[PDB]
Parts: structure tokens; C-alpha cells; sequence
RNA sequence: UACGUCCCUCUCCAAACGAGAGAACAUGCAUGGGCUGGCAUGAGCGGGGGGCUCGUCCCGAGGCGCUGAACCUUGAGGCCUCAUGCUCAGGGACACA
RNA sequence: GUGAGAUUGUGAAGGGAUCUCGCAGGUAUCGUGAGGGAAGUAUGGGGUAGUACGAGAGGAACUCCCAUGCCGUGCCUCUAGUUUCUGGGGUUUGUCGAACGGCAAGUGCCCCGAAGCCAUCGCACGGUGGUUCUCGGCUGAACGCCUCUAAGCCAGAAGCCAAUCCCAAGACCAGAUGCCCAC
RNA sequence: AAAGAUUAUCCGUAAGCGGACGUGCGAGCGGUGGGUGUACGGUACGCUCACC
RNA sequence: CGACGUCGCUUUUUGAUCCUUCGAUGUCGGCUCUUCCUAACCUAGCGCCGCAGAAGACGCUAAGGGUUGGAUUGUUCACC
RNA sequence: UAAUGAGAUUCCCUCUGUCCCGAGUUACUAUCUAGCGAAACGACAGUCAAGGGAACGGACUUGAAGGGCUAAGCGGGGAA
RNA sequence: AGCAAAGAUCUAACGGAGAUAUACUCAACAUGCAACGUUGGAUACUGGAGCGGGGAAGGAUUUCGUGCCAACGGCACUCGU
């Protein structure tokens, strides 16, 4: 298939091992988004940056190089 | 008065009595049906269970809403080291059963294998097979080893062979036993005469899995389930839970039985030994045979996944260890837990339904972590993840110190 | 094999003492909170025991007080250990008696540390 | 008489207790290292709303840096022989009028 | 005959007779399979086909694929659930003088959480032969023709019986075997 | 269940037919011993003790 | 299909009785769970029709398997 | 008839393991040992099918089973 | 059957007959286990509507020291109302 990547992380999604999901108010580009753990998802509920959080690709990328 | 509703019974009542099965290891009630027109082959081969994990393949069903399309299929990995034949048994027809005839042994037989006659092999005087090995070349030896491979000649409708699974070759660590597993792999096709040729010319010889079986073909795995102890009726036969205002409890059958007929019925589910059964488990697709890691360090490689990497996860199988020796992957689960022997038996279904003449060739296999949530899928993309950490960077000092 | 490969001395000597890390996490894992400390001292004296050979095996309350420290539950995961075997015997016995006396060995981090003889 | 079996000891595919699978100087057990995962950046030290003192120096939650640090990782029982410790003629009972 | 015991109601060392049974098996593995159990059962879609049939209205079916409900046996890779790994952290009140390390609140509470267990809340698997009922027939008389029946045959139900499947020699297995002993 | 079931070595089939250590010293089929490579690590195959 | 008649089977109704129990057989319906029976609703083969097809009436061999979720009612029943 | 009610009833919202449909963890039991140690109950006892019988037998009639002895359960019988 | 409410005990030294109790050719584990009191130490609890300190009613020597363990204190006792 193809390695998925993590919306809230950007984590690797390698085929059968996430959880999709798709809400309401669904981006046109990203109608279905692909999360790799539940805490994944919680930080994702909670409304959290994916900046800031210091286990993330996104934090990694801005503040370590 | 009729039961006010239907609901069918909960359990089949066909494997009765549910007690703990008579020994660990799966063994063949019956082998398939002997066809004479074939070529003599063995029909089955004890693989161990090592953990299981999930492929990726593309499917080649027409009409189906999955044609040519990718599905992902759980598959358990079974470790085969090859079994090494001791002896050639064969059975005569009677008008009781089915009578041994005799058995020949091999002239030279494994530590591990003479280590199954003792309860304390290494505080023991180890001379089982000893009289035997001095007989077997005397000049009246050498008469009675052919008197009885002409009686299987005269008499025998049946020939088996006895194999044992070799376990120094299987290098494990929490697989405890030492003495080996001996079951009898029934001789199919041919005549007797061309049976006992292959009893004979592989005997103190090693039998290895992809001898026996091919890489998209089916298989019944004859293996004792998962034991779970004394349960109740509830986790035993699958009963409705009662309500919550009962007195002296929830999980419980209600009535056991009218007033007449004034016995309990075997028909009544109640409590007792949940797990440790005896299983057949027919129709087990396989697909993958694979190899030794001294022949293959490349062995969860596809055509379509060139990722250089072995068929054992990061961090090994849990509770298991490193598949070391051949595999075979099956499609789906099978009964027991790791570490568990289990026999690979070739079918007694019609093998003709479409699903199953179907080849298979996969395009991934899962090889990231079964601890936790796996996230990569070689320790190649854990050092791509993370850079160097700082154990790393302590060691790198020490190795610029010397 | 690897066990007949050894540089195997005879005994040691019957006043023998060592020090050893005991793992007490996996001796008290799902056990009742309030018996993990009592239950503690007998996964000590067992693993002593077994060790030295020996069925007298004493606390010496610089490791009572250590297992102890932070109640009955929260037993530390380790212990860095003192043992001491030694031989005293009650005027007449047909055979003769060795005790163990266990005691603390402070070290503040337990990474790094394996079994050592000491004296 | 011998082969042996069983108990005690060790392991957990078994397990209410028995029984079972095993091992019985064996990487067997113990601790450590590495892996694998979990959490989410440790004690300590050093350079922000405001507010004291006589440009400087102190009080201040938070923040940043060393730091994907620190800790935990098999244990009712994850992985690797990766290193070292520990064993020093195993002991009892039957087999045996 | 040879070994081993006992003759215990009134003191003791002796040794007569008599009675009781011991005098051959033990241990370990691979199988047999009588007998008993017994299971899979339903559905929709595709096309066949808008065809057969029919004035039109309307409107089928089998082979053959694809799925699914109920049930059964398992399983734990995934996903979900569960946490006394009180694992890591966060947070409140009290309390060791403060930080540190914690501790108390029958596991303080909150978030994430391995492993294990587990869900039609996930996943995998669920197979052969005959006998013969209804019945439709074939030859064929009684009854010079006729007739499925009287003799005899054919085909044949989700029934029934076996195969597979589960337990299995109090089904007492001169079934086979490893090693000791005893003849 | 074997076929002397009347004495006695086996092999293979009934008519046939293959050979079977010779006399304390020998030999033969053999279990375990010393040194320089072969088949799918360590077990086999080359070149002192029992039995005939 | 079948009046007028007629011969009967059934013991899931009720009546009739008073045999057993009053030095006690716990007296309804749900819920649970297993099994049995056939007078067969669905499923397997069928015959026959006032059976063209489609739906279906009647019958035969068969009890192997299946036979629900609800509103009201304490309800069996009933009723949507 | 406002206010009041551990009063009787009905619907709606929130809510949830009441349920679909169950699973998993904890403390204490059960369970195993050490010490201690009862009671209820007890004609005798205790495997069934049918027949008959005071018309629901553990014992009688004819059949079918049944080697002995145990541990934990369990609620069909003993019209317990 | 049970002796399952009222969180809970651990340690060392002494005391005590209550031990460290062994027919050989045995170094110890695998052949004397369990349980008692006191002081020290650790850990808890009650939490001032207290398993705190005094009175009525009721009891009437249970008070105190010293000995002591037959029976009693449903386990135990070297302790004891
Ligand atoms: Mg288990
Ligand atoms: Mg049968
Ligand atoms: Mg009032
Ligand atoms: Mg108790
Ligand atoms: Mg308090
Ligand atoms: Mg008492």
C-alpha cells in the first residue's frame, strides 16, 4: 500500500496499524484524517498545536534544526 | 410447557467432554485419504507457533468488490525446524482395527530423541537404545531388520514413518524442552513397495517443511488450545448473563432441567476445564514457506517492498524470542499459544473452491513492533526518526577517548 | 557447554560476604498494597537464602528501616544489599549452623552495580 | 540386584488443590548492558508581568538551555549471549518379604 | 521348595510345631479405535433476463460466481475495552522545617499507558460418501392384451447411517517398541 | 498367530532353491577406541568388550 | 369445499369425580435453560389444481435446522 | 385548591452496563496449609427405562447400565 | 461449615522448656516447623462527637504487687479482668 502519515505527529502509518477519521466540518483536501495513536487523537481533541508539543515532527523541525 | 421462545443452544454439543486434552502436542486422528496414483509423500510436518502479525496482498477474485485491490490479512508465523526420521511403522488391516506390524529404527538415533524415555535424562544411566544399536549389525540383526520390512512388504496396508522435531537446531530460549516430539507422518501414494522405498531412503535423514508442503496450498492444523483453567458458565458455553436483582448471582444457568426427567442432561451447560482441548481446525491457507536466516537475511522482502528485513518483529515475538530456523505463515490464527508444537496436516477437504486454488503473492509484511504500538518497521527508521540521542553521544565520546 | 567451560574454585569460605542488587519490583507487582512491605523482608530472606544456603537470615535495621521507608506500599524497586554469612552453633547440635545477616548498601543510583565479594 | 520412578529444588505452554508440560551444573538463575516499548523533557546550574535596595544588585509565577532528559521495561513470568556473578562427590523415599 | 513374619489373655531365657503371603515384574514412548458424542444452517445480490410463459398486464428457475444473517470452534496482528506495571507525568488537602525524596486520603484525583485478558466492538476457519422414504420410472406377469410390483431393477429428501470431528481398552489391545530385571 | 506341532538353522516359493564361523588359539558380522578431508553447525560414513 | 347424518381420534381447555397427599408436594405469569412430540409456519425432495407465467390452494415423505425486536397490560390470552 | 409529601400515577429533558452483550481490574471470601471446631439432618439406604401399584418407585416385574475410591462445583431428583 | 466489619504490621537484642533438637562415611539449603513476652528502632492507626481523662446507674475486688499456666481468654500465650 502506502505509509500514511499522522496528522496530529506526522508519525510513520505503515498499512493496518492507525485509525481514521473524518468530521464534520471536513477539509476538502483532507476530508479523512489518519491518526497513529489515541494519544494522537486526544492531543487532537484537546485543540492542542502540533508545535509545542515536544515528541512531534512539527516541534522536532522548528526548534532542534 | 414449550419454552416461550426460541434461541438456538449455546455450544456444539459434538465436542463433549470439554476436559483437558490427553497430551500437549497436536496429533492426527486421521491423515487424508491414501491415493495410490500418486507419488509417496509425507502428510504432515510439527511446526511451533511464534507470535503472529498482519501481511498486505493483492486479490485475484473476479466478481468480488475487492478485484485487484489490496487487503491486509492477519497471518501467524510458525517455526519449522526440519524432523529427522528414526523409524518405519506399518499397520495391517483387521477385522478389529488396525494392528502394528513392527518398527525399524534408523541404526543411529538423537540424544534428544532417546531424551523423550527419561524423566531425568542427565541424572540417568542414558543407555536407552544401546542394545538395540549392537543388535541392529549383528548377523541375526541384520536377518530381523529384513524379515520385518518384507512382513510390511506381505502384510501392511499402511506405512508410516516416526520423526522427531530436532530441537538443538531449534536454538530457543523459553521453549524449555529438551527431549523431543515424536509423532508417526503417514506414507501416501504408490503402492507399499513404493512407500517403504521413501520410508527407507529417508530414514537418519532430515525432512525439511518445504518437502511436504507448497507456498499457496491450504493445510489442517491439528493443535491443543490455549488452556484457561476452571471457568464458569458464562465464559465456558456462552449463556445469557441474568438480571441484576438476583439473588445468589448473575453467571449462572437458571433451570438445569424440568422436574422429570429427574437427572441433569449432558445437554445442560455447566462448569469445569475452559481451554487445553484438542482442535483439527481444517482449511488454513498458506502463504509464505520461508527460510533459514542463515540462507536469508532478507526474509519479509517482497518484489513490491524492498526493504531489507527479516521476518521477526523489532523486539522480537513476545514471550517467543527470534524465529531462527524455516517458517511457515499461515493465513489467520491457530489454536494453542506460542511455543506451543502444532501439526501442519495436508487437508481432507476438497481443495477445489476457488478461494482456495488461489495464489497468493504478498506486497508487504508487517515486521514493526508487537510491544506497544509498532511505528517502524526496521530499526534502519528508528535511527532516521531519532537522531543521534544522548546515550549515543556518550558513547561516541568514549569511542573518540579510547 | 558454557556451565563445564568455568573457572570453578572450590567452596568459598564459610565467613563469605557479598553485595547484591535485588530487583524488588518483579518479586511485588499486583500484590495488596498493604502487605507489600511485610511480604518484602520474605522475598529478601528467600533470596539470601537460596543463596547462601542458609534458613537464618537477619534484617539488621538499616534495611528494615530501608524497605520500609515509604509505608507499607511503596516499596523501593531496588535494593542494594549487604550479606554476610557467618557460623555460630548452640553447644551440642549434630550439625553445624550458619546464619546470614543482610543489611543496606546506600548508592544512590542502581545502574552499573553487579554482584561483588567484599573483605 | 539393577533400570528406573516419585518427593524436595528450579521453570511456566499448565493450574482451585492434585494432575500437566519441562528442566535438573543447564545463559539454569541473579544482577548489569544493549534493544524494544511507555511517559513527555529529571534534580541541579546558568542567563519575564512587575516590584525592592543604594547604572547596578536582589525578590518574581512562568519560560529557555544543557535534555526526545529523567524514570520504567517481565515481573503470573518482552527481546538479545551481549557481559559478568553464583552452583563445588544435589539431598530424601521407593523400586526391594 | 525357598525368603519374610506371627502365634499378642498368668514370670523368664530356650527351640518345636503350625498358620498368613512374597517368590515377577517394573518403567517409558508410539499407536489401535469398539463404543459413545456429534453441526453447520439460512439468506440476499450478480447474470440467466425483462428471457421462458403470456393478448397484454406482468413475469420465473438451475449451473456459475460474490457476499451476508444465525450458530460453532478458535484467536489477539490490527482496532476497541480493561491497568494494582499505582509505569511516566500532572494536580488538590494535610504532613516530614523548606527544596530533594516522598508519604497520608482502604488505589486522593486527572491524562497517556505496556503486557496479559477480551468483543460479532476486531480476526480466522467451518469438508465427504452411501443407504431408502415419498415419488417418477424400467422390465414384467397374474388376467392370451394392460399394468412401477406380484418376483426382480433404476433414479432418489435438509431425514437415517457412516467419513471427517471430540472423548476413548471396565472394549481389559498376544498392537508395536526403548531399557532393566525374572525365567 | 506361527506352521515340525511328533524331532528343530535361516531366506525366498507349492515342485524347486539361496548360505550356515572353523576348532584355549583363530576368523566373521559388530558395539567403543587414534590421527588428515564428505553428505543435508555435530551426528554419521573411510582406513578393548560381547556374540556366531 | 361440503349441509343433513355418522364413525371417531385428542388430553395444550373446561366440567364431572374424590383415588393419593391437611404431623404441608411452596398455588400465577415473566426471566433463564435444555430436551421431547408432530396435527409442517420457513427450509430439502415431491405429487395434484378451476396450475399459462408470477403469487398460491390441497396433499405426501420428513421434527435435521430455524421460528424475532417492540407499544399497552401483572397477565396466559388479545391487539396493533 | 396555592404551599407542603420517604404518598399513588403518567410523559418529557439530561443521564447512564437496566439492556443490546458482554468484557476487564480491585479488596474480601471461596480455594490450600497451621491452630481450633460445630450444626441442620439421619428408618435403612441411594443408577435408570417401561409395566403394574394407594391410579409420579431407590427397593417389586422385565429389560439397560454399573471396577473401586476421591477433590472442587452445582442446584434435576431425594413428592429434601 | 467455618473462626472474612472495626486498614497492619516489620526488625534486632534479651527473656523462656518452647532450639540452631539429625543412627553412620554429611560443610551449610534440601531432615525442629510454628508460636510467646519485654525494651529499642521502623511503620501505621485513633484524630479532641478519640481503642483520651473523670462520674451516675449497674457491677463489687475486676484495683495493686508477686508467683504462676491444669481449666478458661472459640487461634495463640511465657500474657491476663
Ligand atoms: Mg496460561
Ligand atoms: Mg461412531
Ligand atoms: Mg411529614
Ligand atoms: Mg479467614
Ligand atoms: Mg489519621
Ligand atoms: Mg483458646
Amino acid at each position: 500500500m502506502r505509509t500514511i502519515e499522522c496528522e496530529f505527529s506526522h508519525f510513520a502509518v505503515h498499512p493496518g496499524h492507525g485509525r481514521r477519521y473524518v468530521p464534520f466540518a471536513f477539509l476538502s483536501t483532507k476530508p479523512v484524517l489518519t491518526f497513529s495513536r489515541p494519544k494522537c487523537f486526544a492531543l487532537y481533541m484537546r485543540k492542542k498545536n502540533p508545535r509545542f508539543i515536544p515528541w512531534t515532527r512539527t516541534y522536532r523541525r522548528i526548534h532542534r534544526k | 410447557s414449550h419454552c416461550k421462545f426460541e434461541h438456538p443452544r449455546h455450544g456444539h454439543l459434538g465436542f463433549l467432554p470439554r476436559k483437558r486434552s490427553r497430551q500437549i502436542r497436536g496429533r492426527a486422528r486421521a491423515f487424508p485419504k491414501d491415493d495410490a496414483t500418486q507419488k509417496p509423500h509425507l502428510t504432515s510436518f510439527m511446526v511451533f507457533k511464534a507470535g503472529m502479525t498482519h501481511i498486505v496482498r493483492d486479490v485475484d477474485r473476479p466478481g468480488s468488490k475487492v478485484n485487484k485491490k489490496e487487503v491486509v490479512e492477519p497471518v501467524t508465523i510458525l517455526e519449522a525446524p526440519p524432523m529427522v526420521i528414526v523409524g518405519i511403522v506399518g499397520y495391517r488391516q483387521t477385522p478389529v482395527g488396525l494392528k502394528t506390524i513392527g518398527t525399524v529404527w534408523a541404526h543411529h538415533t538423537s540424544v534428544e530423541f532417546r531424551r523423550r524415555y527419561y524423566k531425568n535424562w542427565k541424572q540417568s544411566a542414558q543407555l536407552a537404545f544401546s542394545r538395540q544399536k549392537q543388535f541392529a549389525n549383528t548377523k541375526e540383526g541384520k536377518v530381523a531388520e529384513a524379515r520385518t520390512l518384507n512382513a510390511f512388504a506381505k502384510k501392511a496396508s499402511v506405512i508410516r514413518v516416526i520423526a522427531h522435531t530436532q530441537l538443538r537446531k531449534l536454538r530457543n530460549h523459553r521453549v524449555g524442552v529438551k527431549k523431543a516430539h515424536v509423532q508417526e507422518i503417514q506414507i501416501n501414494g504408490g503402492n507399499v513397495a513404493a512407500k517403504i522405498a521413501l520410508a527407507k531412503s529417508l530414514l537418519e535423514k532430515e525432512v525439511r517443511v518445504d518437502s511436504v508442503f507448497q507456498q499457496s496450498e491450504a493445510c489442517d492444523v491439528c493443535s491443543v488450545t490455549k488452556g484457561h483453567g476452571t471457568e464458569g458458565v458464562v465464559k465456558r458455553w456462552g449463556v445469557a448473563c441474568l438480571p441484576r436483582k438476583t439473588h445468589r448471582g448473575l453467571r449462572k444457568v437458571a433451570c438445569i432441567g424440568a422436574w422429570h426427567p429427574a437427572r441433569v442432561m449432558y445437554t445442560v451447560a455447566r462448569a469445569g476445564q475452559h481451554g487445553y482441548h484438542h482442535r483439527t481446525q481444517l482449511n488454513k491457507k498458506i502463504y509464505q514457506i520461508g527460510r533459514s536466516v542463515a540462507v536469508e537475511p532478507n526474509q519479509a522482502t517482497t518484489t513490491y517492498d524492498l526493504t531489507a528485513k527479516t521476518i521477526t518483529p523489532m523486539g522480537g515475538f513476545v514471550g517467543y524470542g527470534t524465529v531462527r530456523n524455516d517458517y511457515v505463515m499461515l493465513k489467520g490464527s491457530v489454536s494453542g499459544p506460542r511455543r506451543r508444537v502444532m501439526t501442519l496436516r495436508r487437508p481432507m477437504a476438497p481443495q477445489t473452491s476457488r478461494h482456495l486454488k488461489e495464489k497468493i503473492v504478498l506486497k508487504f509484511i508487517d515486521t514493526s513492533s508487537k510491544i506497544g504500538h509498532g511505528r517502524f518497521q526496521t530499526k534502519k527508521e528508528k535511527n532516521q526518526w531519532f537522531g543521534p540521542l544522548k546515550k549515543d553521544r556518550i558513547r561516541r565520546e568514549e569511542r573518540l577517548r579510547k | 557447554t558454557r556451565a563445564s567451560l568455568r573457572k570453578r574454585t572450590g567452596r568459598k569460605p564459610d565467613a563469605v560476604s557479598m553485595e547484591a542488587t535485588i530487583h524488588l519490583s518483579k518479586l511485588l507487582k499486583k500484590k495488596t498494597f498493604s502487605k507489600r512491605a511485610p511480604l518484602a523482608i520474605k522475598r529478601i530472606k528467600a533470596f539470601v537464602g537460596r543463596l547462601m544456603k542458609t534458613k537464618d537470615n537477619r534484617i539488621d535495621a538499616s534495611l528494615n528501616t530501608y524497605i520500609w521507608h515509604k509505608g507499607v506500599k511503596g516499596v523501593p524497586g531496588r535494593v542494594r544489599v549487604l550479606i554476610q554469612r557467618k557460623s555460630e552453633t548452640t553447644e551440642g547440635n549434630k550439625h553445624k549452623h550458619f546464619y546470614t545477616v543482610i543489611s543496606n548498601v546506600p548508592v544512590a543510583s542502581f545502574k552499573g552495580l553487579t554482584t561483588k565479594t567484599v573483605e
